[PDB]
RNA sequence: GAGGUAAAGCGAAUGAUUAGAAGUCUUGGGGUUGAAAUGACCUUAACUUAUUCUCAAACUUUAAAUAUGUAAGAAGUCCUUG
RNA sequence: CCUAAGGGGGACUCAUGGAGAACAGAAAUCUCCAGUAGAACAAAAGGGUAAAAGUCCCCUUGAUUUUGAUUUUCAGUGUGAA
RNA sequence: GGUUGCGGCCAUAUCUAGCAGAAAGCACCGUUCCCCGUUCGAUCAACCGUAGUUAAGCUGCUAAGAGCAAUACCGAGUAGUGUAGUGGGAGACCAUACGCGAAACUAUUGUGCUGCAAUCU
């Protein structure tokens, strides 16, 4: 059913999305994002690898799926199913056409599935972890490389966990009382806006 | 098919800017226009009458008639392998007065000025405008600005 | 200075709303209107459906309801004769957010007015709406603007002020 | 007497039956059964 | 449950009417039909009688428009009525009518039309426009601007309308509005507009309450009863300041208490001023200490 | 002067869209309270608020590079009056 | 397709949401508040429009006569339209 | 300097929540014989300026205020892009050379100016 990938590889199309003028487009393969404890709080998850894209090209939604699975799969087995957080930061918005399913005459496509487009220097997933489940989540990581066309790069982030902070002013922020949680992710106190309710919001906050 | 109506391909020229709807400031209907003077052609969309064609959106010309509620405009359009004359009558709300001229007229007026001084004092002065010159020799003093040496740095993954 | 005890901010009642909504057109619509212009003195006006229900069994444009409003002392006169129906005893989800409030008789006899058999009987909503001076403010043509929040009307002033004025009891 | 009626100020000119009317958007009115 | 609607998307997209449509003063459709003029009359004005009523005051201007703003040609306020011998009711139809006399006069002085264009001389409440006058000077032309009040016949505005229509300038208009027209029968009684202009509507008001309501009279008709003016001699009231605003329609200042500076100084007192940064920025200091 | 393409944006409008958090359920269901009170409880789902991931040829506040209109004087500018 | 859905003038403000009123309830009618247009403007889509170009009221036939010029398509011919 | 009438630019002017306002002005405010319009003198029309109030409107000030505006050893000479090579790479794409050069972000500052006429402790 499904051309071989190297058939859609490359974007050479202008984005094709759903809306109101195509509007029988099948759904995209993958469905769920985030995966493994995602209820889990910055801070026990200081660590972030991710595996960068260093292709401008195009990713099925059905390579995201089995990569997802992949990766899920091995860190589960071998760590526990509440040691990571892993996140896909790519989502399948494209639509790859296919002619045939006379000649060239109205050859206009029917919609065949759903890609995503990723450019050199795109992050495709992102897993936050411990630091001492390290090379347990890269080797996840290495394996979802073999569902992905192309050239990807496993990176270990110099961020804390999802966060756009360093590690190390991730700490200063948080021992001054400047950062509070709100579920998975955390809220920052701004110098902006009403002092009541800045200082309620973030009670333990040393102002300079 | 093809469609090509008298504002096809106008959806973005013809808007109103952002925040810039609903009715004219009236500076634009007390403005003077007279015969030879030099003017802006923009389009207003939410005046559809005297509206001119989307070539002329942005094209400046010679007024040449004043009539009641609009002003004659000259433009030199090309076509083929010349230039033709053409006359649009358009309503002042499409048109606001160039400003190249306002910037000419004052160096008419300060070549003039600077001319009858120096005739005054008989001397020659020119006025001919001159391009940026190459800048000339000069000393760069270093006391409280010792050079600091640079060099390329290291590579560095900040993601 | 901005002083509560002012006297330009007493409350009273700026209209009085009568409302008949009669669920069909024709004989019995005209029957409430006869009884809107023997209460009110005035000539009552018909609103018409705003669009077409087949549960209600109405259609758009069709008259269906009838309304008068009524302002000055008569307003007062007959707040008071319908408050006897009401024998002085509203709640305390009778009055909006605005310090407006209204209730609604189910005999319009018991208001003091002659019984007819060709006229028949009809429930009515009483409807007032209070407001201080310098309402005109919300309401002229030129420089007109909006009421300063200390000067707005609201559910608890209105409460005390009927509890003060009619020595009634709103149930809370 | 006079006859009058309330004008329009509305603009829905189309007669169908308009919006924040639907089914089971309401509670149950037998709750105490 | 429902979304709040003053997010600060809708505060950034939000464009604000003109300053002086959200003040709810300026009618930009009328401004725009009014002001703008024939583009082949390249500089010649058009004249606005701008009439505008407050609760105390009439005011009518004679104006020019601009693009750096509006420009005054004459003034006359109704205030400037009791130097010409009316002193109570001046905001009256008949008040008007002085008014508009008043303003048309000092127009055609401040111009130079005064022996030519005199205008109605014996006002008797006929309809009549300033007709041109062979191999002279046309008659001033200025178009009346009600602003937003609105057109009624037998409103106010028309008095002035009429009192600068008689004082001799040309102010295009038809008696379809002034009081005294018939709308079933398409024409004007001049008794009834000759009634208002000298007020007889007040007169007779005055007659019809003083042997009704005593205590009502008393305190309506307080200023006339302590001026010992009775209803019959209230019309000559009218007819003298008609003849006193014709000799002298020049403009007096009332002449002032204090100087420019006096009052600057002594306004200033009142004022607060702003906050410097400094003192805000130790406000909120203040605060952040006493949050412990 | 004009532009709305590249880029950018979506804790900016439209449309698409991931995940939790805290609240309202008073106009969501399930159960457990009650000999009945729709008045509490635990949960799923809805909304609302502050956040979060990713997008648009027929979305956009913003907005290039290149290309494009006009002017750079004697048929001009100024002074007086037919 | 429309004697108004054309023309002029005037008055008003829309979609929607919240809080209230006998029957009346998620949907009738009435009142207030909020409401940058999230409505409507015959018909596709785009643009435009808030004391209006939208809704309603009043009066009307300028949807009239004569023939020229101009713009678009363009050969700078015709037709249509403006 | 305050206020009013008519304006120009059309948020540095708007929005929310509070407080203050001498004089004058404006305003709310009182009445319905008359012109006039309404279901309703609420709007509109007229009369009085007399009986009252700064309560509101209006003006000004406050807010680590929302918005808006401006600026920048802010991001960033980054993204993008004109031109060039018998440059690299299987390709996708990338680097370099001569030029131009953003937006978001970050920080700071600010919160109407002004024309004509009249008037005022």
């Amino acid at each position: 059913a499904r051309r071989p990938a190297r058939c859609y590889r490359y974007c050479k199309n202008k984005p094709y999305p759903k809306s109101r003028y195509n509007r029988a487009v099948p759904d995209a393969k993958i469905r769920i994002y985030d995966l493994g404890r995602k209820k889990a709080t910055v801070d026990e998850f200081p660590l972030c690898i991710h595996l960068v894209s260093n292709e401008l090209e195009q990713l099925s939604s059905e390579a995201l799926e089995a990569a997802r699975i992949c990766a899920n799969k091995y860190i589960t087995k071998v760590s526990g199913r509440d040691s990571f957080h892993l996140r896909v930061r790519v989502h399948p918005f494209h639509v790859l056409r296919i002619n045939k399913m006379q000649g060239m005459r109205g050859a206009w496509g029917k919609p065949h599935g759903l890609a995503a487009r990723v450019s050199i220097g795109q992050i495709i997933m992102s897993a936050r972890t411990k630091d001492s489940n390290k090379d347990v989540v890269i080797e996840g990581l290495r394996r979802a490389r073999y569902k992905f066309p192309g050239q990807q790069k496993i990176i270990i982030s110099k961020k804390w966990g999802f966060t756009p902070l360093n590690r190390d002013e991730y700490i200063a922020k948080k021992t001054n009382g400047e950062v509070i949680d709100d579920g998975a992710y955390v809220k920052f106190l701004s110098r902006k806006g009403n002092l009541e309710a800045n200082l309620q919001q973030f009670p333990n906050y040393q102002y300079s | 098919g093809k469609s090509r109506g008298y504002r096809s391909g106008t959806r973005y020229a013809f808007q109103r800017d952002f925040k810039k709807h609903g009715a004219i400031p009236l500076s634009t209907y007390l403005k003077v226009y007279k015969v030879g003077d030099i003017v802006d052609i923009k389009a207003n969309g939410s005046i559809q009458k005297g509206m001119p064609h989307k070539y002329y959106h942005g094209k400046t010309g010679i007024v040449y008639n004043v009539t009641k509620s609009s002003v004659g405009v000259i433009i030199n359009k090309v076509v083929g392998n010349r230039y033709i004359e053409k006359r649009v009558n358009l309503r002042v709300e499409h048109v606001k007065h160039s400003a190249c001229r306002q910037e000419f007229l004052n160096r008419v007026k300060s070549n003039a000025a600077k001319k009858r001084e120096a005739k005054a004092n008989g001397e020659t002065v020119y006025l001919k405008r001159q391009a940026a010159k190459p800048r000339g020799s000069r000393i760069i003093s270093t006391e409280g600005n010792i050079p600091q040496t640079l060099a390329p740095v290291a590579y560095e993954t900040f993601i | 200075s901005d002083k509560s005890q002012n006297v330009m901010r007493e409350l009273r009642i700026e209209k009085l709303v009568l409302n008949i909504c009669v669920g069909e057109s024709g004989d019995r619509l005209t029957r409430a209107a006869k009884v809107l212009e023997q209460l009110s003195g005035q000539t009552p006006v018909q609103s018409k459906a705003r669009y077409t229900v087949r549960t209600f069994g109405i259609r758009r444009n069709e008259k269906i309801a009838v309304h008068v409003t009524v302002r000055g002392p008569k307003a007062e006169e007959i707040l008071e004769r319908g408050l006897k129906v009401k024998e002085y005893q509203l709640r305390s989800k009778n009055f909006s957010a605005t310090g407006n409030f209204g209730f609604g008789i189910d005999e319009h006899i018991d208001l003091g007015i002659k019984y007819d058999p060709s006229i028949g009987i009809y429930g009515m909503d009483f409807y007032v709406v209070m407001g201080r001076a310098g309402a005109r403010v919300t309401r002229r043509k030129r420089a007109r603007s909006t009421i300063g929040n200390s000067h707005k009307t609201n559910k608890e002033d209105t409460i005390q002020w009927f509890k003060t004025r009619y020595d009634a009891e709103v149930l809370d | 007497p006079s006859a009058p009626s309330r004008e329009v100020v509305k603009k829905n000119t189309s007669s169908k039956k308009s919006d924040a009317a639907p089914a089971s958007a309401d509670p149950a009115k037998a709750k105490k059964k | 449950m429902q979304k709040e609607f003053r997010t600060s998307a809708y505060h950034s997209r939000f464009q604000t009417p003109f300053r002086r449509r959200q003040e709810g003063k300026t009618d930009y459709y009328q401004r725009k039909r009014l002001v703008t003029q024939h583009k082949a009359k390249y500089n010649s004005p058009k004249y606005r009688l701008v009439v505008r009523f407050t609760n105390k005051d009439i005011i009518a201007q004679i104006v020019s428009a601009h693009i750096t703003g509006d420009v005054v040609f004459t003034a006359a306020y109704a205030h400037e009525l009791p130097r010409y011998g009316i002193k109570y009711g001046l905001t009256n139809w008949s008040a008007a009518y002085a008014v508009g006399l008043l303003v048309a006069r000092r127009a055609l002085q401040k111009l130079g039309l005064d022996e030519t264009y005199t205008g109605v001389e014996e006002v008797e409440g006929e309809f009549e426009l300033t007709e041109a006058v062979e191999d002279g000077p046309r008659p001033f032309k200025v178009f009346l601007d009600i602003g937003l009040q609105r057109t009624t016949t037998g409103a106010r505005v028309f008095g002035v309308l009429k009192g600068a229509s008689d004082g001799g300038l040309y102010v295009p208009h038809s008696p379809n509005r002034f009081p005294g027209w018939d709308i079933e029968a398409e024409e004007l009684d001049a008794e009834l507009l000759r009634k208002y202009i000298f007020g007889g509507h007040v007169a007779e008001y005055m007659e019809e309450l003083l042997d009704d309501d005593e205590e009502k009279y008393k305190s309506i008709f307080k200023n006339y009863i302590e001026e010992e003016i009775e209803s019959e001699d209230v019309e000559e009231i009218y007819a003298n300041a008609h003849e006193a605003i014709r000799a002298d329609p020049s403009f007096k200042p009332t002449e002032k208490k204090f100087t420019k500076e006096q009052y600057k100084a002594e306004s200033k007192k009142y004022r607060q001023q702003k906050l410097t940064r400094a003192e805000r920025q130790a406000k909120v200091a203040k605060k952040i200490a006493e949050f412990k």
